């Protein structure tokens, strides 16, 4: 349960220096900022390395094998990592400034074009044990005057072109014989070259230029050598050509320039194929796939990303970014969406099970400060710095009212009622909490009673009150509903900035400034108690402070709370570079996580090594499904997750209670006895085994037989099964049974099996309405093209 | 580069490439020279922008509503004081405002640091909050409400001075 | 620190891993000199011990955290695969009579519903000497009072899509029957589709929907018949039922005019009759969802 | 008193530092001035550009006053004598040049 | 309107092509030039004014692809249009 | 927060200050106005957008006649809620007033059972009116008539001339409720007679032929002898205008 290891990065699909595909092309590989994200596009999904970085990524590249990766920072800092298990081998320090990286197609050897110079290393091992220094030298070149601005290996690992700034081609040999033969030079030249390829049959040399020019050198005869053969020219008006690559197996040239058109040629005929802009921002990479079918294209300005399929014309993706940062978050009440909210108005809809931009909406001007749902899937309410607070829809994905006030006042916090009716929205300069009413869409009521700006808003769900937050020193509860309008002031030590209330609805949390957490009861307006905070926050040094780290009260609060959904967690984040993870009856924290590594952004160092951006946590969430939170801090929505489930946490053990007596009950026909051993165990392997090893005509005798005691457990793994599982036959089943058996004891204790209940009916809603809804449409219709009367 | 003197004077007039820039860094304490030719040019800014605003047709809807959310966006930054006039727009915008409305002054204004290279050093040294964060710059603009909220940060050795020589200490607050 | 094994290091001069969950020494090592301590770091990579002699502390890595760890009690051998390995895959189907869904994404579905919605939404967006003016243009106002280019755009779109035509003039050579049909054909002939599921099920979803457009549909309905008598066979076989069934929805969506307008012919009338007996045996899903979800939404909210 | 700054796109500005004044801004058309120095005697900027040729520039007139194709690829250095007439040009392609200006 | 008293730049050709082949195009390019000119005023404002890291907004044929889509992309518009409004 | 009150209120003595200048401008600017040929400034920012609510209080330890006498009042008012003041300072009084969120106060002062003054104060930063009311009768007074219609009010204002009347009409017209029906029942009239200003309930029906009133609510005449710039928690605010007794000509000078 305490565990969270990093799993996901969402928005920012790419930063900043090289893409590159997979050997299978399943898999597109992308440098996020510190990380590298793997995108996998034939099962759609997303995933994020878990090792960060020191710096910005320049430069990656990835094995042909699909077994190691390289990846190079601003300053030789260069961590090599394995795939199939996700870790990090060994990094090494290549010192100077490396510009680019290649493996040789053979993989015994790596090219790295640094400095002006050109290095080649040999690789390192897998299926050998962990060496302590793996990394030496194979030849060092240094033939050129201005820096190596590309690199380019042959087919076969023994040439290689390296294309630089002193508008020069040149072919180096790995070998001493092929150096005699070819340690050849290309001159003759415009402006930059860009590019260098060699052809299919390698008897065809041709480099692109940054001016626009295209030569195809040939080895041909005027006792001879490497005559221009032809010149071909793009026209732009004054677009360069910034991105090169070229497939040479299907002879396609892409080519991106600085206006953002991309073109795509075949290169002998020189024929354009097509030419395509995407956007008013320069392409700034561009890759290939092996098939040369799919094409990568990333613009590092908005941080957007295209793969493109030109055979079919397809878009396999073209997500964006967010460009400032991701100021809100709001979870679905089911989980598989996340909204997301920036600086600059562009509200975002991500999808989580395929880590994708499912929607964006542009409706606002200025930064959106809050965005919240409802207790329902449909509608999603965002409030910003514009003055206006709007209400999308989720279905046919549409505004319906923009409630304002009068004077066009900023509203900072929100706040939905339970049912959906009310709207709360708190400003800053106004400190009257505003309602509106939604169907009619003018404004209830000003809500008056804080002296100083309402900090936080929020409705206990149950009671349907609702918890205003101000830095008025005080916290007030507001009872609106039912002739009364009544106010309960408590009050607090220092100034308020988080709320958070019970799943429950009894209690709430308030982070203050002073650091303490505490947490009131609100039907006696008493205090249940606080945990402190002052001590276990990892604030960072400035590189312009006049002060220390240590006695420095930069960000030594939370300005983000969340619970969990068993009322008995908390997540606190704030401007510092921690993440806490606080419980809540033994008021102790489980957890802290640091949020990144990065001596770029401002607030990670303690002690400096003897404006820019900071690193701050805008706000922390939990999951629905309640085995992941989420993190909307300054590089993005970070995603921490507890699927992994490698740990052996057991439950009421004994001594029988082994893996092999677990496989014995199932060979006794034991079925119960086994899965009662099994969820004892608690090993999903053993458990997924016993489950689907069980027949179907002892389910409901089973399930009647399963104890109280393991019941909510039962429940949330067939449901986090049944999500990614295709028997959805048995998982139905299940399912039935289950609420056939005990229906009524879910009843009473309809607060214990929250998440539980939320899984399955979202797995039920997703997955399964989809499927019987295709089935109905095809019933109906062919009820109908057979019933009716036949044309003519 | 040497007081050259009458005759080589009025031969070579105009070489010489090595006040009010200097003026406002000695009166209100500014930081920079470029500081002020910041200031200057975010007035020559509005002033271009208010002669296209004018240039576009005066019965337009458009023109009026840009016009009236650049003037309450002023208003909201606080560099003027009024609403009601777009005169006050063209000339009463000056870099003694937008200087008047930077922090340090705004500090003194409130009296909290005697002068004005006080406040400066204070904000150097990290005494002084706005709101929840506190501020280690003193080029900050500091709105209307944020300066309504302005103060000492907490345990601060100058507040505790403070509240020693009103005799009203209160470490509970740790103050 | 994942707490799954106990490393113990003892005076006969061993050390000894053991399994927690089966409760059994999965290693043994016989050291020279008696490890006197013996840690893990708190990520689970090395193993720390020191010795009675030797003034440093070995460090030790982790092949079970790069790797697999076969668990066999080996300790005395010394001095269900899935279970020894302690993984385990999920079963293909676990019954005939079970349904299933594929092996993939769950956004394939959609996808295959709605890919030309997808095409519709996802394409790109992008003189005379002798003038002839008429009466109301210039000042002809008696011609106005007693008054008496599309084919043009139409043959431009012509000579443009003969533009793309003649651009295109590959001359490479290729066969005459392409795969899919070869294969649906020669499924036909041996009365099984089984290789025809297969590679319906391996196809790319663009394909699938270029096919199913471009089958051939004549006056005797091979081909549909055909294609009618493999999806039958499929839902038989009960696997990815969900691309089975949007399979038949995407061939009602393409050939619906013609198999409507031929309607009543005995053969493809026998055909949609073994399509109609499968899926009204199949309905069953329908009353589990339905049960499933009205009992759920029951319990979570009274 | 003239600060010539020959640059990157292709162009050379010649800037009065006592008036502090640009006074003469050319356009060269044929690439990135790789090479450059001044004949002393003459004051005149003899650039060396990717071509191959040396072209000699006054602050006047918007063409070089003369072009001579000195080596291949590109021209690496060129030097003046403090008299000015005797130029020494280096090029890319192993190749030096001793010109008589 | 105002008549201009200066000689026409067109000949009567010009003039009858011209009507022979967004109010007015200069109104349009001037709504762009001052919406570009307050976007770099409000940059510099919150540059100035604000607590955090700002960066700068944005910089200111051929077929063209919009990247963030306002819609899930396979919504039809029919389908999101609601059964009351058509 | 006091430092937001005390920005607010220098704001407000200089936007006052200006108002005068204009109007002094504008007085000037009349004269050309006929050779070729508007409200207050908080009832500005709130004219007819928000509807007010006041809090009608009692003086201090009030008798029975005085309690009766502020229901009178607020049931004469839409939108008024009544309050006993007891162990309320004034600072605190208007602070958890401002706090509440309400556009206006009253109270009331009597002497052994008569009302006698009434000082109405606008809440954010406005001005109060000091008057004193003298000819009261109550509903109370008079008979169980049954109970006031509570429909919101028309109103007349009669022989208002001055620049002081425009003020007091502003003042009051905002304390009452903006936008009623065309048929609305109940009408309050304020008539001016020589700086007595009376002020009666009257309901009417539109006969056959014509109009006819029935005479119900309160009946008392109160005048005007303060109007202060701030609220009323200061007594050091500055002075709009104040009522001169001991002048020459105090007997004779009307508005004044």
């Amino acid at each position: 349960k305490s565990d969270f290891k990093f799993s996901n990065l969402l928005g920012t699909v790419y930063r900043q220096g090289n893409i590159t595909f997979s050997d299978d092309g399943k898999q597109l590989l992308s440098p996020v900022g510190n990380r590298v994200s793997v995108f996998d596009l034939i099962n759609n999904k997303s995933f994020t390395f878990e090792y960060e970085h020191r710096k910005n990524i320049a430069a990656i590249d990835l094995n042909k094998q699909g077994t190691l990766l390289i990846s190079i920072d601003e300053d030789g800092r260069a961590i090599l990592v394995n795939f199939k298990a996700r870790n990090v081998l060994h990094h090494f320090n290549f010192k100077e400034k490396c510009s680019a990286v290649k493996f040789s197609p053979d993989g015994r050897l790596f090219a790295l074009a640094s400095g002006r110079f050109l290095q080649i290393w040999k690789t390192p091992d897998v299926n050998k044990d962990r060496q302590f220094a793996p990394f030496v030298r194979h030849r060092v070149h240094a033939g050129h005057f201005q820096d190596i601005t590309s690199l380019t290996w042959s087919q076969d690992s023994r040439f290689i072109l390296t294309t630089s700034k002193d508008l020069s081609a040149k072919i180096w040999s790995v070998d001493s014989e092929e150096k005699n033969l070819a340690a050849t030079t290309f001159n003759g030249h415009r402006d930059y070259v860009m590019g260098a390829f060699f052809s299919h049959d390698q008897e065809k040399i041709y480099t692109v230029s940054k001016d626009g020019a295209v030569f195809v050198w040939e080895f041909t005869k005027r006792k001879y050598s490497w005559r221009i053969t032809k010149k071909h020219f793009f026209y732009a008006n004054q677009a360069k050509v910034k991105c090169v690559t070229f497939h040479p197996a299907t002879r396609l040239l892409a080519v991106g320039f600085t206006s953002g058109e991309f073109r795509l040629y075949d290169l002998p005929d020189f024929t354009l194929i097509q030419q395509l802009s995407m956007g008013q921002n320069p392409v700034n990479t561009v890759s290939v796939n092996q098939t040369g079918e799919w094409l990568a294209f990333g613009s590092s300005k908005l941080g957007q990303l295209l793969v493109y399929e030109w055979q079919s014309e397809s878009y396999i993706l073209k997500q964006q970014g967010h460009f400032d940062s991701t100021n809100s978050l709001a979870y679905s009440p089911d989980g598989s969406r996340v909204v997301t909210a920036s600086e600059d108005g562009k509200i975002k809809v991500w999808d989580i099970t395929s880590g994708f931009c499912l929607a964006t909406f542009e409706e606002h001007t200025s930064s959106v400060t809050a965005v919240q749902f409802a207790k329902r899937g449909q509608v999603m309410f965002s409030s910003s710095l514009d003055g206006t607070v709007r209400a999308w829809d989720l279905i046919r994905y549409r505004n319906f009212r923009t409630f304002t006030g009068t004077e066009r006042i900023q509203f900072n916090c929100l706040a939905v009622d339970p049912s959906g009716e009310v709207v709360c929205a708190g400003s800053l300069d106004n400190f009257d909490i505003h309602v509106w009413s939604v169907q009619t869409g003018q404004l209830l009521d000003a809500l008056s009673g804080h002296e100083g700006p309402v900090s936080c808003l929020s409705f206990s769900q149950e009671n349907s009150v609702l918890a205003s937050a101000s830095w008025d020193k005080t916290i007030r509860i507001w009872s609106i509903f039912g002739r009364s309008q009544q106010v309960e002031p408590i009050e607090v030590y220092s100034d308020v900035l988080a709320l958070s209330m019970r799943p429950d609805g009894k209690e709430v949390a308030v982070s203050t400034l002073k650091g303490q957490i505490s947490i009131f009861n609100i039907e006696d307006a008493k205090q249940v108690g606080n945990i402190d905070c002052r001590k276990d926050i990892i604030s960072g040094r400035f590189n312009q402070d006049r002060f220390t780290a240590k006695n420095s009260e930069r960000s030594k609060f939370f300005t983000t709370i969340h619970y969990s959904f068993d009322g008995m967690a908390i997540v606190a984040g704030g401007n510092n570079n921690s993440i806490c993870l606080y419980d809540v009856p033994n008021e102790v924290l489980l957890k802290r996580f640091i949020v990144s590594r990065n001596m770029a952004l401002n607030g990670t160092l303690e002690f400096l090594n003897s404006m820019r951006p900071e690193v701050r946590v805008t706000s922390v969430q939990f999951s629905p499904t309640a085995n992941a939170f989420a993190a909307a801090s300054t590089e993005g929505l970070l995603i921490y997750s507890t699927n992994d489930t490698i740990l052996f946490d057991p439950f009421d053990l004994d001594v029988d209670v082994t893996p092999h007596s677990t496989v014995e009950a199932l060979r006794e026909k034991q079925f119960l006895n086994a899965l009662v051993m099994a969820f004892r165990l608690n090993e999903e392997y053993l458990i997924n085994k016993v489950y689907e090893a069980i027949p179907i005509k002892e389910i409901p005798l089973v399930a009647s037989n399963i104890p109280a005691i393991y019941l909510p457990r039962i429940l949330k793994f067939i449901g986090d099964f049944a999500i990614e599982s295709q028997h959805i036959e048995f998982n139905l089943i299940w399912i039935k049974a289950l609420l056939s058996a005990s229906g009524g004891y879910i009843n009473e204790h309809k607060y214990l099996f929250s998440t539980a209940m939320r899984s399955i009916q979202r797995f039920i809603v997703r997955v399964a309405k989809e499927v019987v809804n295709t089935t109905t449409d095809n019933k109906y219709t062919y009820r109908f093209l057979v019933s009716t009367d036949g044309s003519m | 580069v040497r007081k050259l003197k009458h005759h080589e004077q009025k031969l070579l007039k105009k070489v010489d490439f090595l006040h009010r820039d200097t003026q406002v860094m000695r009166t209100y304490h500014i930081q920079n020279r470029e500081d002020y030719h910041k200031y200057n040019r975010i007035c020559g800014d509005i002033r271009r922008l208010a002669n296209k605003l004018s240039l576009l047709p005066p019965t337009d809807p458009f023109r009026r509503k840009h016009e009236q959310l650049l003037l309450d966006k002023l208003y909201a930054m606080g560099v003027l004081t009024t609403k009601s006039k777009i005169s006050d727009l063209e000339n009463k915008v000056t870099v003694s405002a937008i200087c008047r409305r930077r922090l340090p002054v705004i500090m003194h204004r409130l009296k909290m640091a005697e002068t004005i290279q006080d406040a400066v050093k204070f904000i150097e040294q990290g005494h002084v909050r706005v709101g929840p964060n506190l501020i280690n710059d003193p080029a900050y603009l500091v709105t209307r409400n944020m300066e309504d909220y302005v103060t000492w940060v907490d345990n601060s050795k100058i507040k505790k001075t403070l509240l020693r020589y009103r005799n009203q200490i209160d470490d509970f607050d740790f103050s | 620190p994942e707490g799954r094994w106990i490393v113990s290091a003892s005076l006969d001069s061993t050390i000894r891993t053991w399994d927690l969950p089966t409760g059994g020494c999965i290693d043994g090592i016989i050291v020279d000199n008696v490890a006197t301590n013996v840690k893990f770091s708190p990520n689970g990579d090395l193993l720390a011990t020191t010795h009675v002699t030797g003034n440093g502390i070995c460090i030790w890595t982790n092949r079970a955290q790069f790797k697999t760890v076969s668990t066999r009690t080996i300790d005395e051998s010394e001095f269900l695969n899935d279970i020894d390995f302690n993984t385990y895959t999920s079963l293909e189907q676990i019954d005939k009579e079970l349904l299933t869904l594929s092996i993939g994404p769950r956004s394939k579905m959609n996808t295959l519903l709605h890919l030309d919605v997808i095409r519709k939404r996802s394409k790109p967006k992008e003189l005379p000497f002798f003038l002839q003016l008429s009466g109301e243009k210039v000042g002809d106002e008696a011609s106005v009072r007693e008054g008496i280019h599309r084919r043009d755009q139409e043959a431009q779109k012509k000579l443009d899509a003969e533009e793309q035509m003649n651009k295109f003039k590959v001359t490479g050579r290729l066969g005459f029957e392409s795969h899919f049909t070869k294969q649906l054909r020669e499924g036909s002939q041996s009365k099984d589709y089984s290789s025809l599921l297969a590679t319906l099920i391996n196809f790319s979803p663009a394909a699938v929907d270029l096919e199913i457009r471009s089958l051939n549909s004549f006056e005797p309905f091979d081909e549909i018949v055909w294609f009618i008598d493999a999806l039958t066979q499929g839902l038989k076989s009960n696997k990815n039922f969900e691309l089975y069934e949007t399979f038949m929805s995407l061939l009602f969506k393409a050939h619906g005019d013609v198999i409507h307008a031929n309607n009543k012919n005995q053969d493809i009338a026998s055909a949609l009759q073994n399509w109609e007996d499968v899926h009204k045996k199949e309905d069953r899903l329908d009353d589990l969802v339905k049960f499933c979800m009205g009992v759920a939404a029951f319990v979570t909210t009274a | 008193y003239l600060l010539v700054t020959a640059g990157e796109t292709g162009w050379l500005k010649y800037h009065d530092v006592s008036t502090g004044q640009l006074v003469s801004e050319l356009r060269t058309k044929a690439g990135p001035t790789m090479a450059m120095a001044q004949n002393p005697w003459n004051a005149v900027m003899h650039l060396g550009h990717s071509n191959g040729t040396v072209s000699l520039w006054s602050p006047s007139m918007p063409e070089p006053l003369v072009k001579l194709l000195s080596a291949r690829g590109p021209v690496n250095s060129i030097a003046i004598d403090r008299s000015g007439y005797y130029m020494a040009t280096t090029g890319a392609d192993r190749s030096m040049k001793i010109w008589d200006i | 309107f105002e008549l201009s008293d200066v000689k026409s730049s067109k000949s009567l050709a010009e003039i009858y092509e011209d009507d022979y082949t967004a109010l007015s195009e200069e109104l349009q390019k001037a709504h762009s030039e001052i919406s570009e000119l307050y976007a770099n005023l409000v940059y510099k404002l919150d540059v100035l004014s604000s607590v955090h890291f700002v960066p700068k907004p944005a910089s200111t044929e051929t077929p063209t692809i919009s990247m963030e889509d306002a819609q899930p992309l396979y919504m039809s518009n029919a389908s999101s249009l609601a059964p009351q409004e058509i | 927060m006091l430092r937001r009150q005390a920005r607010e209120r220098r704001e407000y003595l200089y936007r006052k200050a200006q108002e005068l200048q204009d109007s002094q401008l504008q007085q000037k600017r009349q004269i050309i106005k006929q050779a070729l040929a508007q409200v207050d400034d908080e009832y500005a920012a709130t004219s007819g957008i928000m509807d007010p609510r006041i809090i009608v209080t009692t003086s201090r330890d009030p008798s029975t006649r005085l309690s009766q006498f502020a229901k009178e009042i607020k049931l004469l008012f839409p939108n008024a809620v009544r309050l006993n003041r007891g162990n309320y300072v004034m600072p605190n009084l208007v602070d958890a007033c401002k706090k509440s969120g309400t556009t206006d106060l009253v109270v009331l002062h009597e002497h052994r059972g008569v009302p006698t003054s009434l000082t109405i104060s606008h809440f954010p930063h406005g001005p109060t009116a000091q008057f004193s009311l003298h000819n009261v009768v109550m509903r109370h007074d008079i008979i169980n008539a049954g109970n006031q219609s509570e429909v919101n009010p028309h109103l007349i204002f009669d022989n208002f001339t001055t620049a002081l009347g425009k003020r007091v009409v502003c003042i009051l017209k905002h304390l009452f409720n903006a936008g009623p029906k065309k048929d609305s029942e109940r009408v309050i009239t304020f008539a001016n007679r020589g700086d007595f200003i009376s002020v009666r309930q009257h309901v009417y029906v539109r006969t056959r032929e014509g109009v006819e009133i029935a005479e119900v609510g309160p009946r008392f005449e109160m005048r005007l002898f303060e109007l202060r710039l701030g609220t009323l928690e200061n007594k050091d605010a500055d002075v709009e205008w104040q009522l001169r007794r001991f002048i020459r000509t105090a007997n004779k000078k009307d508005y004044l």
